[PDB]
C-alpha cells in the first residue's frame, strides 16, 4: 500500500501503550510511504478489506 | 410360539417397531424421531446417487455440481433433495432436541448424551458438506470456520494445518472432506442404533411427565401410522421447499465459484449454526469466543445436572414455561443476530442474547424449579 | 344404488387380500394416467408459453 | 353385582347405519368395511403413484 | 438517440418520477443538490437523496410498467 | 426391554373400547373440535406468545437503529 | 460506498409459484445473449443442444452453433484445428485467462453469466434494474472514467459500459427493441439458463400439491379410524367396598 | 450400469461410489452373520456337539 | 479423485507426494488379496467341517 502523508502522520501519532499487540508504525515499515503486509486476520484467516 | 416373536432377526423388530409398550399420550413433537430416522435415510440415498456423478477436484467440484443439475437426468431434483433434506434434518434436530428439554426427557441420561453425540456428528456432517460445491461460501466457511481451532493454546496451529493438508483450505482440505462426508452419516446410523437402544430399557416419555406404564399401547397400529402420517407431512415440507423455493434457505453467492483471494462482505454459515455463530462473534476474544462456541451446544450435556424441580415435564409448570419460550426466542434473536454484520444495533443485542442464552440455562430455568417446587410446598 | 355400492365393492374386492391388492394395482394403472394428463391439462391451461409455439418453427424440416 | 356393569352409550360416536338397536349391523357391514378400506385402497394406488 | 424510438421506460417514468413521494424527495435532492454547489471544502455529497428518489419512483415504476411491455 | 404382561400391577379399571368399523373416524369434528382449539390456545397464550413478541419488538427496533445510523446532517 | 438500495418487484411472467417461462421471451434473451453481452460475458455452463427443447428446434439449434468456430482436438500431427459447431459444445467463447477480461474491460470481469439470476440477491429483478436503471453521478462523487455509474451497485462504482440501448435484434415476428423489452428479455433468458428445470420442476410441484391434497386427508382418516379405539375409550374404576 | 455405451466418465465415478459404502453395508451383514452364529455357537473339528466341554 | 483426467494421477500423487501413501496404497490392494485367501479358507473349512448346516 501505497500511504499518502495524512496516513504517515496519524499512525506515528497513537498511543502505542494502549495497543493489544505494542508496536510503532516505523519498525513495522522501511519507507515512512509503504506498508507492506499478509492479507490474513490474526484472529481467523480472512481477507481484511 | 409366532414367528415375529422368535425369530433372531424378527424379534429386533418386533421388539422396536411393533409390540413395543408405547405411553398412550405421547403427541408429535414426539414424531421427530422417526422423521430423523427418514431424514438421515433420505440423506443417504440423495447423498449416494449425488457421489455417482460428483468429483472431489477443486478443477471440477463445481462444474461436476453443474453438471448434474442440467445434464444427469432428475439431477437437480436429487440434487436440491439433498442440500433442502439438510435443512429438514436441523428443524427436527432442533424439535427434537427442545422436545427432550421441555419434557424432561433428558432425564434418561444415556440416551440423551448419545443424543449430543448425534447432535455434534450431523453438525460436523454437514459442516463438511457445504464445502463440497467450492462455492465462494463454501471456501470462505470452510476457512473461517477451521481458524477457529487455531485459538487452542500451542497445538492450535499445527492442528488447523494438520486437518487443512496444507497453508490453507485447498485441493488437500476437499478430497479430505469428501471422505469424512461420506463416512460421517454411516457411523451416525450406528450411533442411531445404540441411542434406541438405549431409549428401549424405559420406553418413551410423555407429556404429563408422570410413568405411563398403566397405560401403554403397542406400537402396532397406533404409531406406525401415525409415523407415517408425520413423515407425509416432512415430505410435504421438504418437497414445498425443493420444487417451489430451493435456494430460500441458500446463499446467492455459493454459486460463484471458489476464489482464495476473493472474501465477500457477506461470510456467515448455513441458518443452522447462526445462532452459535453469533455466541461466538459476541466475544472479543479469539480463545473465549470459540470456548464459549463450544459451551453453547456442550451445554446440554450440563442440562440433567440443572434439574431442580420434582416434576419432570413442563407441563405443570407455568414459570418454568415461560423461561423455555424466552429461551426459544433468544434463540431466534441469536439467530437474527448470526446472519447479520457486526456493526451497530446488532453488537450490544448479540451480546446480551449471549449472555441471557447461558443466564437462562446455567441459572434462570433451575432457579425456576427451586420456586415452582416451593410454591407447590415441596 | 348406494348402500349396496361399496358392499359390493367390499363383497367383490375388498375381501380377499387378492383381489383388494389387484385392485390397487389395477387402479394405479388407469389412476396414473388419469391423473398425468389431468394435472399436465391444468399446468397447460395456467400457461400456454412453452411448445404451443412449436407449430412456427418446425415443420419446415 | 358384576351384573350391574353397565355399558356405556356410544351413540355418540357410532357411524349412522348403526345407530338402531331395533335392527341387525351385518346389513351395514360391507359397506362399513367397503367405505373404510375403500380409503386405504386409494392411498395405496395415491402413494403407488 | 436523436429521434424515433419510443422507450416505454421513459413514457412511464415521466408520469412516475413526477408523483407526490418523488415531488418531496427530489425537493430534498435539489436542496442538498444546490447547497454542495454552494461550497469547497465540504464532503456531504448527496448521494443517499437520490436512492430515496429512485426507491419511490422505481417501486412505482415497476407497478406500472410491463402492463405495456411486449 | 418392556414387554406386556410385565409393566405394572393393575387393579379394578374397566375399559369398553368400540370397534373402528363402528364409530367414525372424525365425530364432532368442528363442532367440539374448534372450541377445543380455543381453549388449548387460551391456556397457553401467556406462556409462549411473550417472549416472541419480545423479540418481534426487538428485531423491528434493531433493524430500524441500523439503517437510520448510515445517514448523517451535520459534521 | 456502504450504502445501498434495493430492486423493486418486478411482474416476470415466471414469478407465480405454478408459473412456467415465456419461451418466446427466452429467445430473443438468446439474440441479447449472443452479439451483445457474448463478447465479453462467458456463459460455460449452456450448450447449443440444451436449447433444443427449449426454444428452437433440431435445426436451428445446429444452424446457430454452426455459426462459430470451436478448436476442436488433435489429429494425426498433433495439431489444433477449427471446426463449424455442433450441437454438443457450449458457449465458453470471450477469452481464455481471466486476466485477459481484466487486461481489457480494465482491471474487471464481466461475470459469467450461466449462474447469475440465482447469484445476485434479488433474482432478475437486481439484473434488470441494473441495465435498465443506469443514471448520472450526483454531487461531489468523481469517478474514474470506466467507472460508470449505477445506483443498483455496491458501492456505485462499477466497471460495465450500459449496453442496453444499442438496438440490434431480429426479433423475427416483429417486436420493438427499446431498453426496456430487450432487458425484460435478456433476464427472462438469464432466469432460464441459471435454473433450466425451473418449469418441470413447478409442473411437478403442482403434481406435489395435487397429490397431497388428496393424500393428506386420506392417510389422517387411516390413522383417525385406527386411533378411533382409543379416542372413544371408557373407562371406569370399581374398587372393593 | 455404464451411463452410456461404454466404460467411460459415468461409469468410473459410480465405481467409487459404490466401492464406498458396499463395505459398510458388508459390516451390518457380518454382524448378521455373527447374529445366527451366536444361536448354536461354534462348530469343532469333530461335527460332534461340543455341549459338554465349552 | 473420482474423475478420468486426474484418477491415475491421483493414485500416482498418492505413492510419491503424499507422506507414508504408498504403504497405505500398498496396504489396501495386498488386504484386498488377504481378504481373499482368508474368505477361501473360511468356506473351505466350512465345507469340510459341515459348518453349512447352520
Ligand atoms: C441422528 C439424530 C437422532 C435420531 C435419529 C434420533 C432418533 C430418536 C428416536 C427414533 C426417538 C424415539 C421417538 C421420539 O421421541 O422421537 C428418540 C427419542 C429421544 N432422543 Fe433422539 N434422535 C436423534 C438426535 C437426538 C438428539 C439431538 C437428542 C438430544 C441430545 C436426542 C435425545 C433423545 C431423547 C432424550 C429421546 C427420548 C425422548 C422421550 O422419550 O420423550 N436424540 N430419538
Ligand atoms: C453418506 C451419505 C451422504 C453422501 C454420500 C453425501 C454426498 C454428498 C455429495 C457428493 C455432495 C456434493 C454434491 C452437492 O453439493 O450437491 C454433498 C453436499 C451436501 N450434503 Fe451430503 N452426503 C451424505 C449425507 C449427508 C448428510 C448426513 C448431511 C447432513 C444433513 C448432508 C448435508 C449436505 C450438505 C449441507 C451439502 C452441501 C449443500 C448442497 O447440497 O449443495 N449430506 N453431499
Ligand atoms: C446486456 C448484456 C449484458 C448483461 C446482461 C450484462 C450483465 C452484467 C451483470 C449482471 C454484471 C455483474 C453485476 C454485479 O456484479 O453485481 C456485469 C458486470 C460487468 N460487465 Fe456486463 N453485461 C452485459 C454486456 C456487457 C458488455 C457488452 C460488457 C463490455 C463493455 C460488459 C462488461 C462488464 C464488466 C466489466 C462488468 C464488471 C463490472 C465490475 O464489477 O466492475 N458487460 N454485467
Ligand atoms: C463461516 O461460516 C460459519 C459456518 O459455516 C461454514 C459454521 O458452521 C459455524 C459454526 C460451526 C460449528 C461446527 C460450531 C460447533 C463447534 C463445536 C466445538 C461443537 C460458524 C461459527 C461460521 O462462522
Ligand atoms: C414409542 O416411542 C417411539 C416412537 O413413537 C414416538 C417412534 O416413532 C419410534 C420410531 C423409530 C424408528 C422408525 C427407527 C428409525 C431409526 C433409524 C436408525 C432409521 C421409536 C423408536 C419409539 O421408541
Ligand atoms: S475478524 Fe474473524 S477472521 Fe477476521
Amino acid at each position: 500500500r501505497h500511504r499518502t502523508k495524512k496516513e504517515i502522520d496519524q499512525e506515528a501519532a497513537v498511543e502505542v501503550s494502549q495497543l493489544r499487540d505494542p508496536q510503532h508504525d516505523l519498525e513495522r515499515v522501511k519507507k515512512p510511504e509503504w506498508v507492506i503486509l499478509i492479507g490474513v486476520c490474526t484472529h481467523l484467516g480472512c481477507v481484511p478489506i | 410360539t409366532n414367528i415375529r416373536k422368535s425369530h433372531p432377526l424378527m424379534k429386533i423388530v418386533n421388539n422396536a417397531f411393533i409390540d413395543l409398550p408405547a405411553p398412550s399420550n405421547i403427541s408429535s413433537w414426539w414424531n421427530f424421531g422417526s422423521l430423523l430416522g427418514i431424514c438421515l435415510i433420505l440423506q443417504i440415498l440423495t447423498g449416494l446417487f449425488l457421489a455417482m456423478h460428483y468429483t472431489s477436484d477443486t478443477t471440477t467440484a463445481f462444474s461436476s455440481v453443474t453438471h448434474i443439475c442440467r445434464d444427469v437426468n432428475y439431477g437437480w431434483i436429487i440434487r436440491y433433495m439433498h442440500a433442502n433434506g439438510a435443512s429438514m434434518f436441523f428443524i427436527c434436530l432442533y424439535m427434537h432436541v427442545g422436545r427432550g428439554l421441555y419434557y424432561g426427557s433428558y432425564t434418561f441420561l444415556e440416551t440423551w448424551n448419545i443424543g449430543v453425540i448425534l447432535l455434534l456428528t450431523v453438525m460436523a456432517t454437514a459442516f463438511m458438506g457445504y464445502v463440497l460445491p467450492w462455492g465462494q461460501m463454501s471456501f470462505w466457511g470452510a476457512t473461517v470456520i477451521t481458524n477457529l481451532l487455531s485459538a487452542i493454546p500451542y497445538i492450535g496451529t499445527n492442528l488447523v494445518e494438520w486437518i487443512w493438508g496444507g497453508f490453507s483450505v485447498d485441493k488437500a482440505t476437499l478430497t479430505r472432506f469428501f471422505a469424512f462426508h461420506f463416512i460421517l452419516p454411516f457411523i451416525i446410523m450406528a450411533i442411531a442404533m445404540v441411542h434406541l437402544l438405549f431409549l428401549h430399557e424405559t420406553g418413551s416419555n410423555n407429556p404429563t411427565g408422570i410413568s405411563s406404564d398403566v397405560d401403554k399401547i403397542p406400537f402396532h397400529p397406533y404409531y406406525t401410522i401415525k409415523d407415517i402420517l408425520g413423515a407425509l407431512l416432512l415430505i410435504l415440507a421438504l418437497m414445498l421447499l425443493v420444487l417451489f423455493a430451493p435456494d430460500l434457505l441458500g446463499d446467492p453467492d455459493n454459486y460463484t465459484p471458489a476464489n482464495p483471494l476473493n472474501t465477500p462482505p457477506h461470510i456467515k454459515p448455513e441458518w443452522y449454526f447462526l445462532f452459535a455463530y453469533a455466541i461466538l462473534r459476541s466475544i472479543p476474544n479469539k480463545l473465549g469466543g470459540v470456548l464459549a462456541l463450544a459451551f453453547s451446544i456442550l451445554i446440554l450435556a450440563l442440562i440433567p445436572l440443572l434439574h431442580t424441580s420434582k416434576q419432570r415435564s413442563m407441563m405443570f409448570r407455568p414459570l418454568s414455561q415461560c423461561l423455555f419460550w424466552a429461551l426459544v426466542a433468544d434463540l431466534l434473536t441469536l439467530t437474527w443476530i448470526g446472519g447479520q454484520p457486526v456493526e451497530h444495533p446488532y453488537i450490544t443485542i448479540g451480546q446480551l442474547a449471549s449472555v441471557l442464552y447461558f443466564l437462562l440455562i446455567l441459572v434462570l430455568m433451575p432457579t425456576a424449579g427451586t420456586i415452582e417446587n416451593k410454591l407447590l410446598k415441596w | 344404488v348406494a348402500p349396496t355400492l361399496t358392499a359390493r365393492l367390499y363383497s367383490l374386492l375388498f375381501r380377499r387380500t387378492s383381489t383388494f391388492a389387484l385392485t390397487i394395482v389395477v387402479g394405479a394403472l388407469f389412476f396414473e394416467r388419469a391423473f398425468d394428463q389431468g394435472a399436465d391439462a391444468i399446468y397447460e391451461h395456467i400457461n400456454e408459453g412453452k411448445l404451443w409455439k412449436h407449430i412456427k418453427h418446425k415443420y419446415e424440416n | 353385582s358384576h351384573t350391574d356393569i353397565k355399558v356405556p352409550d356410544f351413540s355418540d360416536y357410532r357411524r349412522p347405519e348403526v345407530l338402531d338397536s331395533t335392527k341387525s349391523s351385518k346389513e351395514s357391514s360391507e359397506a362399513r368395511k367397503g367405505f373404510s378400506y375403500l380409503v386405504t385402497a386409494t392411498t395405496t394406488v395415491g402413494v403407488a403413484y | 438517440e436523436e429521434e424515433e424510438l419510443v422507450d416505454p421506460l421513459t413514457t412511464v417514468r415521466e408520469q412516475c418520477e413526477q408523483l407526490e413521494k418523488c415531488v418531496k424527495a427530489r425537493e430534498r435532492l435539489e436542496l442538498c443538490d444546490e447547497r454542495v454547489s454552494s461550497r469547497s471544502q465540504t464532503e456531504e455529497d448527496c448521494t443517499e437523496e437520490l436512492l430515496d428518489f429512485l426507491h419511490a419512483r422505481d417501486h412505482c415504476v415497476a407497478h406500472k410498467l410491463f402492463n405495456s411491455l411486449k | 426391554g418392556r414387554q406386556f404382561g410385565h409393566l405394572t400391577r393393575v387393579r379394578h379399571v374397566i375399559t369398553y373400547s368400540l370397534s373402528p368399523f363402528e364409530q367414525r373416524a372424525f365425530p364432532h369434528y368442528f363442532s367440539k373440535g374448534i372450541p377445543n382449539v380455543l381453549r388449548r390456545t387460551r391456556a397457553c397464550i401467556l406462556r409462549v406468545a411473550p417472549p416472541f413478541v419480545a423479540f418481534y419488538l426487538v428485531y423491528t427496533w434493531g433493524t430500524q437503529e441500523f439503517e437510520k445510523s448510515k445517514r448523517k446532517n451535520p459534521a | 460506498s456502504d450504502l445501498e438500495l434495493h430492486p423493486p418487484s418486478y411482474p416476470w411472467s415466471h414469478r407465480g409459484l405454478l408459473s412456467s417461462l415465456d419461451h418466446t421471451s427466452i429467445r430473443r434473451g438468446f439474440q441479447v445473449y449472443k452479439q451483445v453481452c457474448s463478447s465479453c460475458h462467458s456463459m460455460d455452463y449452456v450448450a447449443y443442444r440444451h436449447l433444443v427443447g427449449v426454444c428452437y428446434t433440431e435445426d436451428e439449434a445446429k444452424a446457430l452453433a454452426e455459426e462459430v468456430e470451436v478448436q476442436d482436438g488433435p489429429n494425426e500431427d498433433g495439431e489444433m484445428f477449427m471446426r463449424p459447431g455442433k450441437l454438443s459444445d457450449y458457449f465458453p467463447k470471450p477469452y481464455p485467462n481471466p486476466e485477459a477480461a481484466r487486461a481489457a474491460n480494465n482491471g474487471a470481469l464481466p461475470p459469467d453469466l450461466s449462474y447469475i439470476v440465482r447469484a445476485r440477491h434479488g433474482g432478475e429483478d437486481y439484473v434488470f434494474s441494473l441495465l435498465t436503471g443506469y443514471c448520472e453521478p450526483p454531487t461531489g462523487v468523481s469517478l474514474r472514467e470506466g467507472l460508470y455509474f449505477n445506483p443498483y451497485f455496491p458501492g456505485q462504482a462499477i466497471g460495465m459500459a450500459p449496453p442496453i440501448y444499442n438496438e440490434v435484434l431480429e426479433f423475427d415476428d416483429g417486436t420493438p427493441a427499446t431498453m426496456s423489452q430487450v432487458a425484460k428479455d435478456v433476464c427472462t433468458f438469464l432466469r432460464w439458463a441459471a435454473e433450466p428445470e425451473h418449469d418441470h420442476r413447478k409442473r411437478m410441484g403442482l403434481k406435489m400439491l395435487l397429490m397431497m391434497g388428496l393424500l393428506l386427508p386420506l392417510v389422517y382418516a387411516m390413522k383417525r379410524h385406527k386411533w378411533s379405539v382409543l379416542k372413544s375409550r371408557k373407562l371406569a374404576y370399581r374398587p372393593p367396598k
